[PDB]
This record gives C-alpha cells, sequence and structure tokens, in this order.
C-alpha cells in the first residue's frame, strides 16, 4: 500500500493508516516471536520481559498504534464531507501530523506513573484490570468513544446528500473503515468494564484471549481490502511497475 | 465461597440425612470428615492455659448466642476458629442462625488464610443439625468442597460462537446501503 | 484414571506429607477421611462368623499379594473393598504395586458402584506410604480430588474454526473474480 502511495486530500490519508497498521503488526510479531521461543517455557522470560525496559516499549508501541487508528480515521470523514461541497491540501496534512504525534504524549503518560506496565505480559494498560491507573484507562475509553459519533453522523448526513461520479469510490471505503472498527474494538472495552461492575463477572481467561484476537483485528484487514475494493489501486500498481519494468 | 450440603451419619447400618450450608472465607474451602463434636461459644476461650485435648480430627459445631448477651467477648469469632483448630479439629460449623453479624465478621478474615475450612449454617436448616446433635449419641459429619458440579469452562465454549454470529451478520446490513448508492 | 490426592498427618504440630494415585471405576469418587488402619488381604475373607469390629470411619490400607501366591483367594478384589465398607470403612486405599492385574479387576467391574471411593496406589508412591504406615503409631489420611481451570482451551475450537470458515469463504471471492 505505501509504496503505491508515495497529492489528493484522500489518498495521503491512507499511507498514513498504513503506518499504523504496520505498528500493530509490528506489536503482534513481537508477542509471536516471544511466544514461538518459549516451548512451555514462558515463565523463565516473563519476569526478565517485565522487570526489563521491553515492557514499557511493546506497550508504548501498542498505545501509539491504537490511537492513531481513530485520530487518523477521524479527519476522513471531514474531508469527505468536504470534498462534497464543493489552500486545503496543504493544511490538511498539518493537522494530520498534529493528529499523528497527538498519541505519543497519551502513550508516555502512564510511563511516568511508578509502575503500571508490571502487571501483564502484554504489557497493555488494561488488561490488568482497573486498580492500576483507574483514572487513564477510563479516559482512553472515552477519548475513543467520543470520536465515534462525529465520524457516523458525517457518514449518515453523506448518503442524504447525495441524490462527482468517479470519486463515489471513496466515500464507501471511509464508511467501512469507521464502522467496521467499532465492530472489533467497541467490543473490547465491555470485557475490560466487566471486572468492575459487580453484577456481572467475566473469567480472566476469556478477557485475554478475546483481547489478542480483536486488539490487532481491526488494524490487520483494511489493507487486504483495499487492494479488491479500491479501483485506483489497480492503477496506482500499474504505474510503478513500469518504472521498474 | 460456595454452598457446602454437609451430610450427617447416624451409623449403628447406616442412615444418612444431608443438609446444605455455606462456606465462608475465614478459611480455605476443602472436603473435610470427622466425628461431629459440639463445642460451646464461651468454651473456645484462651485464658484457660490447660484444657482438655480431644484427639485429633473433629467437625466441632459451634451455636453462636446473641452478640448483645455478652457485654466483651473473650475473642473474635474468626478467633475462636483459630483456637479451635489449635485444639486438633478439621472443620467448625458456626451456627450464625442468631447472630447474623457473625458472617460479615468471618467474611472480612480474607487477610489472614486458614489452613482447614470453616462453615455457617443459617436459617431453619440448621434446626436441623440441631436436632441431630442433641438426640442421637453419636453422628459423623462430612463435608465435601463444591458439592455441585458447575460446568465453568463448559456451559461458555458455546456463547463465543453466538457472539461470532453477531459480528458475522452486523456487516451484511451495511451491503444495503451500499446499493443504495 | 482420575489422580487421587491422598496426604497423611501425624498429631503431636501437625506435619502433613502428601502423596499421589489414581481413583478406580468401582467406588464413588468423591472425597473422605480417616484414620489409617492397615489391614491383611487375607482378613478381610467372608466365610467367618464374627470377628471385633472397628469404630465408624477408616481409611483402610491393603497391600496386594502376588496372584499366584492365592491359588483360592478367598473373595474377589472388589470382594474386599465391598467387605471393607459393610465392616465399618469410609475409604479403602489399595497397593496395586505388587498385582498389577487387580486394576483390571476393578475397573471392569463397573456393574455395581460402590458407594465409598476406591484407590489403588502404585509404583514408589506406595513405597512412601508404607514407610509411613509401618513407622508411626497414628495417622491421618484424606482424599481429596480438586481439578480447577480446565477455560481457554475449551473455546480454542470455537476460535479456531471460525477463522477457517471466514477465510474459506474470502478464498472463493479471490478465485470468482479472476475466471
Ligand atoms: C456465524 C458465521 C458462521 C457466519 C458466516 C457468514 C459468511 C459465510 C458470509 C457472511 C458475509 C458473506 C459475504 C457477503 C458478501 C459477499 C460478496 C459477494 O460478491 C460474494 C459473496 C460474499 C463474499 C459473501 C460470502 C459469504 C459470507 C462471508
Ligand atoms: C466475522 C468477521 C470476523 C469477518 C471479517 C471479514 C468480513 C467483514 C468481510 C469478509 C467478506 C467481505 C465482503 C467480500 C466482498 C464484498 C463485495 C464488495 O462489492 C463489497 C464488500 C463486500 C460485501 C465485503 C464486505 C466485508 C466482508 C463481509
Amino acid at each position: 500500500v505505501i509504496l503505491t502511495t508515495f497529492l489528493p486530500s484522500s489518498k495521503l490519508f491512507i499511507g498514513l493508516i498504513s503506518v499504523s497498521n504496520l505498528f500493530m503488526g509490528i506489536y503482534t510479531g513481537i508477542l509471536t516471536f516471544l511466544d514461538a521461543v518459549s516451548w512451555g517455557r514462558f515463565a523463565e522470560f516473563g519476569i526478565w520481559w517485565e522487570t526489563g525496559s521491553g515492557c514499557k516499549v511493546a506497550g508504548f508501541l501498542a498505545v501509539f498504534s491504537s490511537e492513531s487508528a481513530i485520530f487518523l480515521l477521524m479527519l476522513a470523514t471531514v474531508e469527505r464531507s468536504l470534498s462534497a461541497k464543493d489552500n486545503h491540501l496543504k493544511q490538511f496534512r498539518v493537522a494530520a501530523l498534529l493528529a499523528f504525534l497527538g498519541a505519543t504524549v497519551a502513550g508516555c503518560f502512564p510511563l511516568f506513573h511508578r509502575g503500571e506496565y508490571s502487571a501483564s505480559p502484554l504489557c497493555l494498560p488494561f488488561p490488568t484490570g482497573e486498580t492500576p491507573s483507574l483514572g487513564f484507562t477510563v479516559t482512553l475509553v472515552l477519548l475513543n468513544s467520543l470520536a465515534f459519533l462525529l465520524m457516523a453522523v458525517i457518514y449518515t448526513k453523506l448518503y442524504c446528500n447525495l441524490e462527482e461520479n468517479s470519486q463515489s469510490s471513496m466515500i464507501k471505503h471511509v464508511a467501512w473503515l469507521i464502522f467496521t472498527n467499532c465492530i472489533f474494538f467497541c467490543p473490547v472495552a465491555f470485557f475490560s468494564f466487566a471486572p468492575l461492575i459487580t453484577a456481572i463477572s467475566i473469567s480472566p481467561e476469556i478477557m485475554k484471549s478475546v483481547t489478542l484476537i480483536f486488539f490487532p483485528l481491526p488494524a490487520c484487514l483494511n489493507p487486504v481490502l483495499y487492494v479488491f475494493f479500491n479501483p485506483k489501486f489497480k492503477e496506482d500498481w500499474k504505474l510503478l511497475k513500469r518504472r521498474v519494468t | 465461597k460456595e454452598t457446602a450440603f454437609v451430610e450427617v451419619v447416624l451409623f449403628e447400618t447406616t442412615y444418612t440425612t444431608g443438609l446444605t450450608g455455606r462456606f465462608s472465607r475465614a478459611g480455605a474451602t476443602l472436603s473435610a470428615e470427622g466425628e461431629i463434636v459440639q463445642m460451646h461459644p464461651l468454651g473456645l476461650c484462651n485464658n484457660n492455659d490447660e484444657e482438655d485435648l480431644y484427639e485429633y480430627g473433629w467437625v466441632g459445631v459451634v451455636k453462636l448466642e446473641q452478640p448483645e448477651l455478652d457485654p466483651k467477648p473473650c475473642l473474635t469469632v474468626l478467633g475462636k476458629a483459630k483456637r479451635a483448630v489449635q485444639r486438633g479439629a478439621t472443620a467448625v460449623i458456626f451456627d450464625v442462625s442468631e447472630n447474623p453479624e457473625a458472617i460479615d465478621q468471618l467474611n472480612q478474615g480474607s487477610e489472614d488464610p486458614l489452613k482447614r475450612p470453616v462453615v455457617y449454617v443459617k436459617g431453619a436448616d440448621a434446626i436441623k443439625l440441631m436436632n441431630i446433635v442433641n438426640k442421637q449419641k453419636v453422628a459423623r459429619a462430612r463435608i465435601q468442597h463444591r458439592p455441585p458440579r458447575q460446568p465453568t469452562e463448559y456451559f461458555d465454549m458455546g456463547i463465543f460462537l453466538a457472539f461470532f454470529v453477531v459480528v458475522s451478520l452486523v456487516c451484511l446490513i451495511l451491503l444495503v446501503k451500499i446499493k443504495l448508492k
């Protein structure tokens, strides 16, 4: 995806989201490598992983990849709304870099707390439950929940606005990304909010298993479907074939 | 802290009568069995440096009295259980049907776990136990850990498939708006 | 074949020593507790008219002998266990370390389950049990079965087959586009 992109405002947004998709994949590969090495002997490396330095690096990488999957997608709906209305292609990238870099401080804030990631091999600030960094887990979920409504209302009005046929392909692509994200991420927080409610009880064996398959999933399917669902991808891919052949 | 289906045995021939009670967090929940030997709430004191000893292994029944009757109890309720285990008991059945506040007394004893089970039997089900300890000359108490079978890792297996059906179906209605555009 | 968690206690401070064994499909598998009372294999016969009785509740230890040593055993291995429960025992512990065929003798007789647990301890673990029944004057035996957890292995099939179901459909979509 990245080589085909590197210009339209709608084209440059996908390349940066591809970077977050690669970040989530690198995070998952870290865990896969740490799993394949320990054939039944994970506990030997378990203390070395949390008490070393990688438990704070991998967690920060995961937080940065997760929040980029929302911050980058937030501007896509505004871009689509402005595209239907009629020096802006160089001012949107100004906000794009700010949104991309805004997650670094959010991910580093837990690091200032004296011991947050020494509670889970996943080194993520929420599988441990709600006792560690109670004021951070709630805020992170609230930030994700509040952003979805702005994206949903714009896409809702986009269909009613219509009665740029070449631009029709991008409208549905953004809608799929902003809708399927809350299909793979919104159910995740339900299990995190389970141990803090007396009425509903969820076994810990389920929370980790659900997290490990539903956290990297939303940043894994977009690039694959981009090849088979974007007509412009065919021309972009064929353009660079002659530059090397 | 699940239920405990304590059953008593009345041998010579063996007649078995069971009853239900609730485990407590005062001591680790396990299964124990021994002769049922009633103690007295005031008999489980500590100032008495010399007391009659019993054989090892006995399920002690303690009929708790009203908390306001005695101006100052010698030991806490969770202290009586710890004293009794030292006497060589294996389990204690605190009949808390008269002192309801004693349940909270035991449930707050999660700070220091006890090596042996502790049970409390409330309500009118303890009347059956008290009648047994009153009438029959010798009986044998028998308590078992998790008397029912709870399919904890079996009932939830198919719930995940139903969870996946919603994920697989919510995407289909999205195609309707695709076709309308 | 379910494992049995049996431990011995010594009243004086109570030292505790444990060991493992396998339940047998002859008596209803459940926990029991009592005093250890060694019983000779030949003492659990039925043709005897009257014999001394023990107090109700006692875990009996029976060390089986070689099958060829006894040409005409008075009772079957299941018969020994059924006699002991009638005698007043609560949980019979065998020792099949010398008669391996007794495991089949017990697991075959699944037609009439016994009310109380029956355990067989083989291998070198029964050596430690015998070294305790031989030395200590009083012992206290408890047998228990508490298998916890399994709770993610059970849902693994549901999670794994689901991904295959999802991917096989995507395979056909790519197949049909180029054709
Ligand atoms: C609960 C689980 C088992 C349900 C699984 C449903 C599967 C089999 C369904 C759900 C969505 C479906 C897809 C929806 C849309 C299309 C596009 C069309 O051009 C080809 C068929 C295809 C690709 C369908 C194939 C079957 C499909 C993948
Ligand atoms: C149940 C979950 C895990 C499955 C994840 C993949 C889902 C979301 C995928 C699998 C098959 C996909 C479909 C395959 C083909 C088409 C035809 C195209 O013209 C519109 C999109 C559409 C209809 C896709 C929508 C998304 C889809 C249903």
